[PDB]
C-alpha cells in the first residue's frame, strides 16, 4: 500500500527515497533508471523495490474518514 | 600487528571497502557473517496504540515503525531487558519514543520518522535519534493522513541483534569476493563458446595479476586477499560496523574458552 | 512375425513367418479350415477361446490378455498375482465377472456380499431364505468389530504350563 | 478332542511365521506391562517390547501358538520349539 | 460403506507434509501441538514409575507431559483442574496417557491410499513448526509430494498393537514390495543427481571437506581411507568418500552396452567388498531397479541395514551438493548455430517429403497401404514422416548439448527430464494429435480461419515446428493448447474409472488367504489354488535369475556340463582339485557324471519345452550367484591351487540339498508329488549352476566354501517361502489396480475393464492364424 | 492474396487469467492452466472499500508490487493498479534439500 | 505459486548469514529446485526471470505479451549490456563456508503469489472429541475438533498387512464401541438389563439365565435395528450350528 | 616396503576423453616388447604429454625399511621419509582381477579411487602382484 | 472476479464430446482457462 | 502456531551448558563436543583453526537439524595431546588474530579523510 521501509532482499533503507523519486519523474523528466541511480540505489534487489511499488495508500484516502475527531 | 592486513580502496559515511589480505577464508566469512547477524543495534520493540483513525492498521505501522534505523553509537551502555531489573522496561534498558499526528490541513499530510520524539531520560547516551539520511531532512515515510484523521502512539525501543529479527540488522549488502581470476579453480564457470569472452571481468580483477597462460595449475595455493565492502543502513558508522563485528567474535570465542575453564574447574 | 525355434545345431534363431491377422471372431469355423495350425490358433475374446477349447484353455487365454493389458504400458507385475485372478475368475467352472452380477452372487455370506453393492435387496432376500453367516470373512468381523482371522488373527495364542513350571 | 492333531505327525512348517512372531511379541509385551514376572535377567531394560524381544531371542516365552486349518482343526506349536529365522 | 466398513478415528492428525534430507529414513517429524494433543495410555510399572511420575507432576502444558491418569477402577482423571489437590501417586496396573514422545511408533498413511506401501509406520520426531516431515526416499511409496498434499497419521493405544504396527508396516520392512519383486523405494531428485556427480572421475575431494563428509556418516567407524592421489597434494575421490556409506561385504557387478573392466566411459557398476571399483552411480545403481545396490543389501544385510545405507548416502552427497552446487537456467536449453541449422535442415526436408507425398496422393498415383483407405494411409505417412523429422532433431539437439548442460546432467543421471523434453525444449515440439489423429477440420475443409479450404500441410493440420525457447506461433499455440486438453480429459476420466476398478478388485479378491497347508482359499475354504503362486514363495524374495541349460548351442552345452574320465575328449584338468590324477579311468564316478549329464539334458529339453520363447531370464527364489560370489569373497578362494573337492563329494551334496528344499511337509504321496513339482524347475537353477564342471573349473570352490554355498542356499530357500496367514488376495488386487491408476486394437483402462467385466461384444475382437 | 479480414492481435484470444502469464507461447498448455487456475488464488487487493465492506472473509496483501515482465493485454485488466504478488529475488539451485 | 503453474511450500526459512550470496551481497529471497524445469518444460519461466533482471537493472517494465518479436538473444545482449553474464549465471558463494560454488546459479527477479493454503489453516488432531447423535462416531469437520476418516482403502491396505488387531482396535476403540446383551434362545439384542440390581430378562422368551454381552460398533448396533425395524430378524449367536 | 615391480615406459599417446582433470594414457615398456599398460592420471596435477618416458613402480609400502582399511590415515609429519619422497605422482590403490591373456602373458587390473590401471606383461615378471593393495608411483 | 463474471457454463443424454477444445472456439474462449477436475471442458471463459 | 521464539538460537535455556564434552569410543584419543547456542560461525572458523595444528590428526564440525541451534565437534589428536588443548590453542589464536585484525583495520581507517 505504502512504500516499503526497508529492501526485502538487504535491508536497504528505501522508505525514505520515494517522495524524491517522485519528483524526480515528475519536475526533472528523468526516466525511472536515471532517477533510481540517481538516488543511491545500485542494486537491482532496491531497484526493483522502488520501481514496481504500488501508491494504494493514495486511493485509500479518497475515502471520508470511518471516525471524526 | 604481523597477522590479518587491511587496505581501504574506498570510505564513506555509508560505505566503506577494503581488501582483507593475510587471512583464511572461514575467518573471513564468520567476519561477514557476524557483521550482518550479530551486531547489537537499538529499534522499535513494542507500540502502545492509543488513537488510530487511519486507513492502515496498528500491526501495519508498528511493522513500519519497528523498521525505522535508530541510532546505535552508545548501545553498549544499554542493557537488555531480559537481563535488567525492571517490571517491563525503564531508562537503563529502553528508549521511549512519542508519536502524534494529525490531520490539520485539507491536502494529505505526511508522518515521517522526524516527528518521533523522546520521552525518556538518555542520560547523555547517543542513542535513539532516527537516522535522517536526505537532503530535505524527513526520515523514512511512515504514513499519510487525510484531514480528520489522527496517530496517537508510543514506542518502547529495546537492543537487540538481527539473529532474533532483521529489523536490528545495522548492515546492508556486503560485498565478498576473492580470487577474481579463477586460479584456484574454485568454479568450473559454465559457457557455451567460450568461458573467458562469455563471462565479465570482475572490478576486482586489476588488482590480481592475470593468469600467465600456460602455468601449471598451482595445487599449493590457498584462499586470501579478500574484497570486501560492507554497507550500512546507518544506525551505525560503518567503520564501527566492522570494529563490532570483530569485536562480537572475539567475544564468543573468549566465551567459548570461558566455559571450557568452568568445565575444567568442575 | 518373428518367432525363436531352435537351430538344427542347437541355438536359438529368429525367423520370419507369414501370420494373418483377422478383424472378427469365427473361432469353431476358422480352426478346421485347411492350411492353418489348429495348435496355434489364438483369438483377442477370451470367451470363445473358453466355448470351443475348455475352461482351462479360457483360464491361459485371460490371463495372457490380461498380461498383454499389463505390460502394454511397459509396467512388469508378478506373475502370481495375475494368476490369482484368474484363478479366481474361473474357479466355478466359468468366467465369473468381477461385476456385481459376478462373484456378488455366489455364498459367501450377506453380511460380506452386502458391503458391495445392492445392500438392501441381499439383506432381503438373505432373510427371506433365512441364511446363515459364518462370519469366517474379514467384512464380517469388521462389521461386528472382532479380530478377523488374517495375519496376526489366523491363530491362537494359549498358555503352556508345562513351559511354565520349568521357567525357574 | 479330534481336532487335535499329536505331536507326532503335526504337518506345518517348523519356523515361525512373521504374524507369529509379531503378535508373540505384542502380547508379551503387554503382559510384562501389566506387571508379569520375567524369565529372563534384564541388564536394564525399562521398553516392554525390548524386554520380550529378550525372551523371544533366549526361547523364555511360555506361550504356545494354535495354528489353525481350514477344516477347524489345530495344531499347538510352542515358542521354544519354533524356529525364529525370519 | 459410510460407518462400518470406514468411519471417523479418534487419535489421528493431518497437515501439509516436507521433505527432511536430515530425517532416517522410518522417522517423521511430528508438529509439537499434534504431539501435545496426541496421548498414548502407558501402563504404570516398576521400569517407569518415576517417569511417569514426573510426567504427570509436568502436566499437559509442557511437552513431554500428560493429559490424563487412568485409576485400576476404570475412572479418568484430567490433569488439568486436578492441581488443586497436588500431585497424584501412582500405582501399579494404573495408566498415564502422556504426550507421543520420540520413538513412537504411529501409522503414517495419504489417501487415496492404493496399495499396501501408502500407509506404514514410522517412528515420531517432535520438531519445532506445523508440519510434518519425512525421509525423501519415501516419497515414492507414498505418491506424495510437498505442493501443499497432506498425509494422516494414527496413533496405537495397545502394546499389543505398536509392537504388531513396529514388527509388520515398519518402513524398513518395506523396501522391497511384493508388486515388482524389485525395491519400491530408492535415491530420488536432487541426491540422485548428486551422486551421479560426485562418482564422476573428475570428482575430488580435499581433506578438509572429506574430514566433514566422514563425520557426516552416523555409523563411520573412525578411519580415514588412504587418498587415491598420495602426491604431490592428498586427494580423495568422490567414489572413495561415497563407498564408506556402502556397509562392507556388498558385492555388485552390473554390464551396460560397451562395458569393459578398462571402462572407458565410467559406465557399469563394480562393487567389491563395499569400495566402488568403477562406474558412475546413477539410477541404475541406487535407483528402485531390479538388481540394484539397494535390492542386494537389504536381502544380504537386512533391512536395518538398508534404511540405515539410505540415511548415509543422503547425507554425504547432500553435504557435498550443498558445498558443490547446482543449477539450470534458460541458457541449457539453448544450442549453437550449426546445430540449429542442421535442424532446421532436417524439418525442411521433411517438410519436403511430406509435400512429394502429398503431390503423389493429389495426382492419384499413390497406392493405399494394403488394409487401409487410401486417406489413411497417407495420413499414417505423413504422421510417420513428421515424427520421425523430431526425433533427429531432438537427437541432433542432445549430441550438440555438452556435459556441463544442466538439463543434461539431469537427464544423464535420471533424476528428471528425457530425450522428448529435450528436444521439444531445444529443437521441436513436433506433431500435435487429437484422438490419435492430427488435427481435424472442424470448419468446413480447415483448421482454422487463417488457410485455404482443403489445406493438407503440417502447419495447416497442426505441426508445431517452433521449440519452446524460440516460442509458438498462434496457430501452433491453439493446436497444442487442444492437445493438453485432451490429456487433461483423459486424466480426470481415467482417474475415475481407475478408482471404481480397483474398488472392484479389492472386493472380488479380500477374503482369500493362505493357509497353513500352503493352500490358497477364500472365506467359503474354497481351493483357488493347491499352492500359492504355483511354488509357494513370497513375491517379495524372488529375484529374476538367468538358467543357463535352456539358452546355448549343443556344442556350448556339451563344453560347459559333460565331464569325462575314459576318453580324452572332454577330459577333466587334473590341476582343478587334488585327486585328479587318481580320478582319471574311475567307472563309479564315471557313471555319477554320466547320471549328472542325463539329468541335465532332461532338464533342459524340460526347460525348452516350457519356454518356448528360449527365454532363460526367469524370477525365481534364491539368487545363486551373489550365494556363490558371498562365498568366493569370504573364503578367498585361491583361484591357482586346486580345491580338495571330490565329484562325489558335489554330485551328492545337490542331490542332497535336493532334498532339503522343502516347501511342504506332508508324510502321503500326495503331498509329496505336489512337493517334488513346486520345486522342480528351481531344482533345474540349481542344478545347472552347481555343476560338477561349473563348480571345480569356473567357481573354484573349496570344500568349506561349498558346505557353506550349499547350508545358505537352503536357509534362504526356506526364507523365501510364502508364510502362512498372508492376504494373497488384498495384494494381488493392489498390485493389479495401482498400475492401472498410472495407465489397431483396444488397451489400458478400457481393454482392463472389457476383462474385468465380462463383456459379450468388445469393440475390436479378432484373431491370429499362424 | 484472398484475405478478407486481419487478426486485431492474437493475443486477444486469451482470457482474463490466461492474459497474466508471461510468454505463454513458450509454456506447455497444461502449465498455463495450472496457472490460469491458481491465479484466482493469489492474494492481491480485490477492492480498494475493504474497510468499509463486511464479507465473511478477505486478504490482503501488505505490500503488492505490480511484476517486471508485464503483459500488455493486462493494462486493461488493472494488474498494475490492484497487483496480486511481489517481485521476489529467485535462485534456482540445490542448496540444502530442503 | 508463481505465474507457470510452478507451485510449492516452504520447506524452510534461512537467514541472511546462512543465504548463499553473489559477489554484488545479493542473496535469493527464495530458492526452488531445478528439477521443476526440464519435466514441466515452463521456458516462460526461465525467459520472464531474465526479462525480469534486465527491467530492473534497466529501470522499465518487460514486455511479455506472447506473440512478439522479442527473443532471448536480444534479451541476454540486453542483460550484457549491463556487466551481467549474458545467460543470467552469476557466481555465489557458499554462506556456511564463504566457499565459491562450483556450479553458477540462475539468479534473478521473478513474480511470485501467495495462495490461499495456509498450514495454520489445516493442521489439526484430535485425541478424543464429540460424538454425533445418530452413529455415536466422531464428528465431521476440523472446525469442530472431528476425526479423521480410516476408509475401506485403508481398511484393505490394513488387511493386507495383516494388522489385524491394529485394524480391531482403529474400528473399535478409535471409535464407536458398544455393549449389548443377547439372549441365548433369540439372538435379538431385546434384553432388558438392571445391571445395578444385577438382573436380565428377555420378554417373549421368558428367561433370566441365558444372557451373553457382546462388544460391537454402535454403528453395527444401529444397522441391526434398522433392519429390525424393516421386518428382517439378523440372530447373533455366540456358539456355532454347523461343522466347517 | 619392497618394489614389487618396476619399469619405463615410453608414452605411446594420451587421450583426455570427456574428462577435464583425468587422461587416459596408453605406454609401452622400453626394454620389454611384451609389456604395456594403460593408466588413468590427474593431468592437473602432473601433467603427461607423448613420447614422455615415465619411471613406474608398484610397492606395498611406502614406508622404507621393509614391513611385509589397515590403519586410519595421517597428514604426513616433519622429517617423515618414504618412498613417495622419490617419485613425483604417488597413487593408492586394490588390485580387483588378474587375467590371462596367452600361454605366458598375464594383466593385472588395479583401481586408485576410480582410475583404472592394466598392466600387462609375462608371467615372470608380474608374479609378485598380489590380490591386495599398492601403491602405484611414477617420475618424469 | 473478473474471471468469475465472465464465466460461463454447459449442461452436460448426449453423443458427443463437449469437453474438447474445438477449433471453433478460436477467438471466442480461452484456450487455456479451465478447471482442471470434473467440469474440465464445460466451463468456459470468453 | 509453533514456531519457537527466536531468542531460542542464541539464549541458553535452562539446565543447559554452552559445551558437552564427551569421550569418542571410535577411535583413541578422540573427543566429541557439543556446542549449544552456536552455528557455522564459530563451527567453521574454530575447525579451519583446529586443522592449522600439526598435532592434529581429526577435526570436523556438523550441524545435524538447522532447526536446532547447536553443532557437534570432533577432535583427534596425537598421542600425548589432549584435545582439550588443542580446542584452547585454536581459540587463543583466534583471539589473538582477530585483535591484530582490529588494530589493523583501526589505523587504517584513521588515515582515510571522506570518513
Ligand atoms: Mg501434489
Ligand atoms: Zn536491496
Ligand atoms: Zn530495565
Ligand atoms: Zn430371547
Amino acid at each position: 500500500m505504502i512504500v516499503p521501509v526497508r529492501c526485502f532482499s538487504c535491508g536497504k533503507v528505501v522508505g525514505d527515497k520515494w517522495e524524491s523519486y517522485l519528483n524526480l519523474l515528475q519536475e526533472d523528466e528523468l526516466d525511472e533508471g536515471t532517477a533510481l541511480s540517481r538516488l543511491g540505489l545500485k542494486r537491482y534487489c532496491c531497484r526493483r523495490m522502488i520501481l514496481t511499488h504500488v501508491d494504494l495508500i493514495e486511493k485509500f484516502l479518497r475515502y471520508n474518514p470511518l471516525e471524526k475527531r | 600487528s604481523e597477522g590479518p592486513q587491511v587496505k581501504i580502496r574506498e570510505a564513506s559515511k555509508d560505505n566503506v571497502d577494503f581488501i582483507l589480505s593475510n587471512v583464511d577464508l572461514a575467518m573471513a566469512n564468520s567476519l561477514r557473517r557476524v557483521m550482518i547477524a550479530e551486531i547489537p543495534t537499538l529499534a522499535i520493540d513494542s507500540v502502545e496504540v492509543e488513537t488510530n483513525t487511519t486507513v492502515l492498521a496498528d500491526e501495519f505501522i508498528a511493522h513500519r515503525l519497528g523498521l525505522i534505523p535508530l541510532q546505535s553509537m552508545d548501545i553498549e551502555q544499554l542493557e537488555y531487558s531480559r537481563d535488567c531489573f525492571c517490571e517491563d522496561h525503564c531508562d537503563k534498558c529502553s528508549v521511549v519514543l512519542t508519536l502524534q499526528a494529525f490531520g490539520e490541513s485539507e491536502s494529505t499530510t505526511n508522518v515521517y520518522s522526524k516527528d518521533l520524539v523522546i520521552v525518556s531520560n538518555l542520560m547523555g547516551r547517543n542513542i535513539g535519534h532516527p537516522i535522517i539520511q536526505d537532503k530535505e531532512g524527513n526520515g523514512v515515510l511512515i504514513c499519510k493522513l487525510r484531514k480528520g484523521q489522527e496517530l496517537k502512539l508510543t514506542c518502547v525501543a529495546k537492543k537487540g541483534i538481527a539473529k532474533e529479527h532483521a529489523k536490528w540488522g545495522p548492515a546492508a549488502a556486503i560485498e565478498f569476493e576473492y580470487d577474481p581470476w579463477n586460479k584456484l579453480k574454485h568454479t568450473d564457470y559454465w559457457y557455451e563458446q567460450d568461458s573467458a569472452k562469455e563471462w565479465p571481468q570482475s572490478k576486482n580483477c586489476e588488482y590480481e595479476d592475470p593468469p600467465n597462460e600456460g602455468d601449471p595449475f598451482d595445487y599449493k595455493a590457498q584462499a586470501d586477499t579478500f574484497y570486501m565492502n560492507v554497507e550500512s543502513v546507518g544506525s551505525i558508522p560503518v567503520d564501527q560496523v566492522v570494529v563490532r563485528g570483530i569485536d562480537t567474535l572475539q567475544k564468543k570465542v573468549a566465551s567459548i574458552l570461558l566455559a571450557l575453564t568452568q568445565m575444567d574447574q568442575d | 512375425y518373428d518367432r525363436k525355434v531352435p537351430s538344427p545345431t542347437g541355438e536359438y534363431v529368429k525367423e520370419p513367418e507369414w501370420v494373418l491377422e483377422t478383424d472378427g471372431v469365427n473361432l469353431s469355423e476358422v480352426m478346421t479350415v485347411p492350411g492353418i495350425d489348429p495348435t496355434r490358433i489364438y483369438t483377442n475374446s477370451f470367451i470363445d477361446i473358453m466355448e470351443v477349447l475348455g475352461i482351462e484353455a479360457g483360464r491361459a487365454a485371460l490371463y495372457k490378455e490380461v498380461y498383454n493389458v499389463i505390460a502394454s504400458d511397459g509396467s512388469y507385475v508378478n506373475y502370481r498375482h495375475m494368476a490369482l485372478l484368474v484363478d479366481v475368475m474361473t474357479t466355478q467352472g466359468g468366467l465369473t465377472s468381477v461385476t456385481r452380477h459376478g462373484f456378488n452372487r455366489s455364498n459367501t455370506g450377506a453380511l460380506m456380499r452386502c458391503s458391495f453393492e445392492e445392500t438392501v435387496e441381499i439383506l432381503f432376500e438373505a432373510g427371506a431364505s433365512a441364511e446363515l453367516d459364518d462370519c469366517r470373512g474379514v467384512s464380517e468381523n469388521v462389521i461386528l468389530g472382532q479380530m478377523a482371522p488374517i495375519g496376526t488373527g489366523a491363530f491362537d495364542v494359549m498358555i503352556d504350563e508345562e513351559s511354565l513350571v520349568k521357567y525357574m | 478332542k479330534e481336532k487335535a492333531i499329536p505331536k507326532d505327525q503335526r504337518a506345518t512348517t517348523p519356523y515361525m511365521t512373521k504374524y507369529e512372531r509379531a503378535r508373540i511379541l505384542g502380547t508379551r509385551a503387554l503382559q510384562i506391562s501389566m506387571n508379569a514376572p520375567v524369565f529372563v535377567d534384564l541388564e536394564g531394560e525399562t521398553d516392554p517390547l525390548r524386554i520380550a524381544m529378550k525372551e523371544l531371542a533366549e526361547k523364555k516365552i511360555p506361550l504356545v501358538i494354535r495354528r489353525y486349518l481350514p477344516d477347524g482343526s489345530f495344531e499347538d506349536w510352542s515358542v521354544e520349539e519354533l524356529i525364529v529365522d525370519l | 460403506r459410510g460407518n462400518l466398513m470406514g468411519k471417523r478415528v479418534d487419535f489421528s492428525a493431518r497437515t501439509v507434509i516436507s521433505g527432511d534430507p536430515n530425517l532416517e529414513l522410518d522417522q517423521v517429524g511430528v508438529p509439537k501441538s499434534i504431539a501435545k494433543t496426541l496421548t498414548y495410555p502407558e501402563v504404570v510399572t516398576p521400569y517407569n514409575i518415576d517417569r511417569l511420575t514426573q510426567l504427570v507432576r509436568n502436566g499437559p502444558n509442557e511437552h513431554p507431559g500428560a493429559k490424563y491418569v487412568i485409576r485400576d477402577s476404570g475412572d479418568r482423571i484430567d490433569l488439568r483442574y486436578s492441581k488443586r489437590a497436588g500431585d497424584i501417586q501412582l500405582q501399579y496396573g494404573w495408566k498415564v496417557e502422556r504426550h507421543i514422545m520420540d520413538n513412537d511408533p504411529v501409522l503414517f498413511n495419504r489417501q487415496p491410499s492404493l496399495h499396501k506401501m501408502s500407509m506404514m509406520a514410522h517412528r515420531v520426531k517432535v520438531i519445532p513448526y506445523s508440519t510434518f516431515r519425512l525421509n525423501l526416499s519415501v516419497t515414492s511409496p507414498y505418491n506424495a509430494d510437498f505442493d501443499g498434499d497432506e498425509m494422516n497419521l494414527h496413533v496405537p493405544q495397545s502394546e499389543e498393537t505398536r509392537a504388531e504396527l513396529s514388527q509388520l508396516c515398519a518402513v524398513p520392512l518395506q523396501i522391497v514390495s511384493p508388486q515388482s519383486n524389485k525395491p519400491c523405494m530408492g535415491i530420488v531428485q536432487d541426491t540422485l543427481c548428486g551422486i551421479r556427480k560426485l562418482t564422476l572421475r573428475d570428482t575430488f575431494i580435499e581433506l578438509d571437506q572429506v574430514l566433514n563428509m566422514l563425520y557426516w556418516v552416523p555409523d563411520w567407524d573412525g578411519v580415514i581411507p588412504t587418498p587415491a592421489i598420495i602426491k604431490p597434494k592428498p586427494l580423495w575421490s568422490g567414489k572413495q568418500i561415497l563407498s564408506v556409506a556402502i556397509p562392507n561385504g556388498i558385492h555388485l557387478q552390473r554390464f551396460d552396452e560397451g562395458t569393459t573392466l578398462l571402462s572407458p566411459k565410467d559406465n557399469g557398476m563394480l562393487i567389491i567388498d563395499g569400495q566402488i571399483i568403477f562406474g558412475v552411480v546413477e539410477k541404475k545403481t541406487v535407483g528402485s531397479s531390479n538388481g540394484g545396490l539397494i535390492h542386494v543389501v537389504t536381502r544380504e544385510k537386512g533391512p536395518q541395514v538398508c534404511a540405515k545405507l539410505f540415511g548415509n548416502i543422503q547425507k554425504v552427497v547432500n553435504f557435498w551438493l550443498l558445498h558443490n552446487g547446482f543449477s539450470t537456467g534458460i541458457g541449457d536449453t539453448i544450442a549453437d548455430g550449426p546445430t540449429m541449422r542442421e535442424i532446421t535442415e532436417t524439418i525442411a526436408e521433411a517438410k519436403k517429403k511430406v509435400l512429394d507425398v502429398t503431390k503423389e496422393a493429389q495426382a492419384n498415383l499413390l497406392t493405399a497401404k494394403h488394409g487401409m483407405t487410401l486417406r489413411e494411409s497417407f495420413e499414417d505417412n505423413v504422421v510417420r514422416f513428421l515424427n520421425e523429422a523430431r526425433d533427429k532433431a531432438g537427437r541432433l539437439a542432445e549430441v550438440n548439448l555438452k556435459d556441463l548442460n544442466n538439463v543434461k546432467q539431469m537427464v544423464m543421471a535420471g533424476s528428471k527430464g528425457s530425450f522428448i523434453n529435450i528436444a521439444q525444449m531445444s529443437a521441436c515440439v513436433g506433431q500435435q494429435s487429437v484422438e490419435g489423429k492430427r488435427i481435424a477440420f472442424g470448419f468446413v475443409d480447415r483448421t482454422l480461419p487463417h488457410f485455404s479450404k482443403d489445406d493438407y500441410s503440417p502447419e495447416s493440420k497442426g505441426f508445431v515446428e517452433n521449440s519452446y525457447l524460440r516460442g509458438l506461433t498462434p496457430q501452433e499455440f491453439f493446436f497444442h493448447a487442444m492437445g493438453g486438453r485432451e490429456g487433461l480429459i483423459d486424466t480426470a476420466v481415467k482417474t475415475a474409472e481407475t478408482g471404481y476398478i480397483q474398488r472392484r478388485l479389492v472386493k472380488a479378491l479380500e477374503d482369500i488367504m493362505v493357509h497353513y497347508d500352503n493352500t490358497t482359499r477364500n472365506s467359503l475354504g474354497n481351493v483357488i489354488q493347491f499352492i500359492y503362486g504355483e511354488d509357494g514363495m513370497d513375491a517379495a524374495h524372488i529375484e529374476k535369475q538367468s538358467l543357463d541349460t535352456i539358452g546355448g548351442s549343443d556344442a556350448a552345452f556339451e563344453k560347459r556340463y559333460r565331464v569325462d574320465l575314459l576318453n580324452t575328449d572332454h577330459t577333466l584338468d587334473p590341476s582343478l582339485l587334488e585327486s585328479g590324477s587318481e580320478i582319471l579311468g574311475d567307472l563309479k564316478l564315471q557313471v555319477l557324471l554320466d547320471e549328472e549329464y542325463k539329468q541335465l539334458v532332461k532338464d533342459r529339453k524340460f526347460l525348452r519345452e516350457v519356454f518356448v520363447d528360449g527365454e532363460a531370464n526367469w524370477p525365481l527364489p534364491v539368487n545363486i550367484r551373489r550365494i556363490i560370489q558371498n562365498a568366493q569373497q569370504t573364503f578367498h578362494i585361491d583361484h591357482t591351487k586346486p580345491s580338495d573337492l571330490t565329484i562325489k563329494d558335489i554330485v551328492l551334496g545337490v542331490k542332497d540339498l535336493q532334498e532339503n528344499l522343502l516347501v511342504l511337509r506332508g508324510k502321503n504321496e500326495i503331498i509329496q508329488n505336489a512337493q517334488r513339482d513346486a520345486v522342480t524347475l528351481f531344482c533345474c537353477l540349481l542344478r545347472s549352476r552347481l555343476a560338477t564342471r561349473r563348480v571345480l573349473q569356473e567357481y573354484r570352490l573349496t570344500k568349506q566354501a561349498f558346505d557353506w554355498v550349499l547350508s545358505n542356499i537352503e536357509a534362504q530357500f526356506l526364507r523365501s517361502v510364502v508364510h502362512p496367514g498372508e492376504m494373497v488376495g488384498v495384494l494381488a488386487a493392489q498390485s493389479i489396480g495401482e498400475p492401472a491408476t498410472q495407465m489397431k486394437v483396444t488397451s489400458g483402462v478400457p481393454r482392463l475393464k472389457e476383462i474385468l467385466n465380462v463383456a459379450k461384444n468388445m469393440k475390436t475382437p479378432s484373431l491370429t492364424v499362424y | 492474396t484472398t484475405f478478407t479480414h486481419c487478426e486485431i492481435h492474437p493475443s486477444m484470444i486469451l482470457g482474463v487469467a490466461a492474459s497474466i502469464i508471461p510468454f505463454p507461447d513458450h509454456n506447455q498448455s497444461p502449465r498455463n492452466t495450472y496457472q490460469s487456475a491458481m491465479g484466482k488464488q493469489a492474494m492481491g487487493v480485490f477492492l480498494t472499500n475493504y474497510n468499509v465492506r463486511m464479507d465473511t472473509m478477505a486478504n490482503i496483501l501488505y505490500y503488492p508490487q505490480k511484476p517486471l515482465g508485464t503483459t500488455r493485454a493486462m493494462e486493461y485488466l488493472k494488474f498494475r493498479e490492484l497487483p496480486a504478488g511481489q517481485n521476489a529475488i529467485v535462485a534456482i539451485a540445490c542448496y540444502s534439500g530442503y | 505459486a508463481s505465474r507457470h503453474g510452478q507451485k510449492g511450500t516452504i520447506g524452510i526459512t534461512y537467514r541472511r548469514e546462512d543465504m548463499p550470496f553473489t559477489a554484488e551481497g545479493i542473496v535469493p529471497d527464495l530458492i526452488i529446485n531445478p528439477h521443476a524445469i526440464p519435466s514441466r518444460m515452463t521456458v516462460a519461466h526461465l525467459i520472464e526471470c531474465l526479462l525480469s533482471k534486465v527491467a530492473a537493472l534497466s529501470g522499465n517494465e518487460g514486455d511479455a505479451s506472447p506473440f512478439t518479436d522479442i527473443t532471448v538473444e536480444g534479451i541476454s545482449k540486453l542483460l550484457r549490456e549491463h556487466g551481467y553474464q549474458s545467460r543470467g549465471f552469476e557466481v555465489m558463494y557458499n554462506g556456511h563456508t564463504g566457499k565459491k560454488l562450483m556450479a553458477q546459479i540462475f539468479f534473478g527477479p521473478t513474480y511470485y503469489q501467495r495462495l490461499r493454503h495456509m498450514v495454520d489453516d489445516k493442521i489439526h488432531a484430535r485425541a478424543r472429541g464429540p460424538m454425533q447423535v445418530l452413529t455415536r462416531q466422531p464428528v465431521e469437520g476440523r472446525s469442530r475438533d472431528g476425526g479423521l476418516r480410516f476408509g475401506e482403502m485403508e481398511r484393505d491396505c490394513m488387511i493386507a498387512h495383516g494388522a489385524a488387531s491394529f485394524l480391531k482396535e482403529r474400528l473399535m476403540e478409535a471409535s464407536d464401541a458398544f455393549r449389548v446383551h443377547i439372549c441365548g434362545i433369540c439372538g435379538l439384542m431385546t434384553v432388558i438389563a438392571k445391571l445395578n440390581h444385577n438382573q436380565f430378562e428377555c420378554k417373549g422368551c421368558d428367561n433370566k439365565i441365558d444372557i451373553y454381552q457382546i462388544h460391537i460398533p454402535y454403528a453395527a448396533k444401529l444397522l441391526f435395528q434398522e433392519l429390525m425395524a424393516m421386518n428382517i430378524t439378523p440372530r447373533l449367536y455366540t456358539d456355532r450350528s454347523r461343522d466347517f | 616396503s619392497n618394489t614389487l615391480f618396476d619399469d619405463i615406459f615410453q608414452v605411446s599417446e594420451v587421450d583426455p576423453g570427456r574428462y577435464n582433470k583425468v587422461c587416459r594414457i596408453e605406454a609401452a615398456s622400453t626394454t620389454q616388447d611384451q609389456c604395456k599398460l594403460t593408466l588413468d592420471i590427474n593431468v592437473e596435477l602432473f601433467p603427461v604429454a607423448a613420447q614422455d618416458s615415465l619411471t613406474v613402480t608398484i610397492a606395498s609400502s611406502l614406508n622404507l625399511e621393509d614391513t611385509p582399511a589397515t590403519r586410519s590415515w595421517r597428514p604426513p609429519q616433519a622429517g617423515d621419509r618414504s618412498l613417495a619422497d622419490d617419485y613425483d605422482y604417488v597413487m593408492y590403490g586394490t588390485a580387483y582381477k588378474f587375467e590371462e591373456v596367452s600361454k605366458d602373458l598375464i594383466a593385472v587390473y588395479y583401481s586408485f579411487g576410480g582410475l583404472l590401471m592394466r598392466l600387462e606383461g609375462n608371467y615372470r615378471n608380474l608374479n609378485n602382484l598380489k590380490q591386495e593393495n599398492a601403491y602405484l608411483l611414477i617420475r618424469r | 472476479t473478473l474471471s468469475h463474471l465472465r464465466r460461463t457454463n454447459t449442461p452436460i443424454g448426449k453423443l458427443a464430446k463437449p469437453r474438447q477444445l474445438h477449433n471453433t472456439h478460436w477467438g471466442l474462449v480461452c484456450p487455456a482457462e479451465t478447471p482442471e477436475g470434473q467440469a474440465c471442458g464445460l466451463v468456459k471463459n470468453l | 502456531m509453533n514456531a519457537p521464539d527466536r531468542f531460542e538460537l542464541f539464549l541458553l535455556g535452562e539446565g543447559e551448558s554452552k559445551l558437552k564434552i564427551d569421550p569418542d569410543t571410535k577411535a583413541p584419543n578422540a573427543v566429541v563436543i557439543t556446542f549449544e547456542k552456536e552455528d557455522h560461525t564459530l563451527g567453521n572458523l574454530i575447525r579451519a583453526e583446529l586443522l592449522n595444528d600439526r598435532k592434529v590428526l581429526f577435526a570436523a564440525y556438523k550441524v545435524e537439524h538447522p532447526f536446532f541451534a547447536r553443532f557437534k565437534l570432533r577432535i583427534q589428536t596425537t598421542e600425548g595431546y589432549d584435545p582439550k588443548d588443542a580446542l584452547k590453542n585454536a581459540c587463543n589464536s583466534i583471539i589473538n588474530k582477530l585483535g591484530a585484525l582490529k588494530t589493523n583495520f583501526e589505523t587504517e581507517w584513521n588515515l582515510q579523510t571522506l570518513a
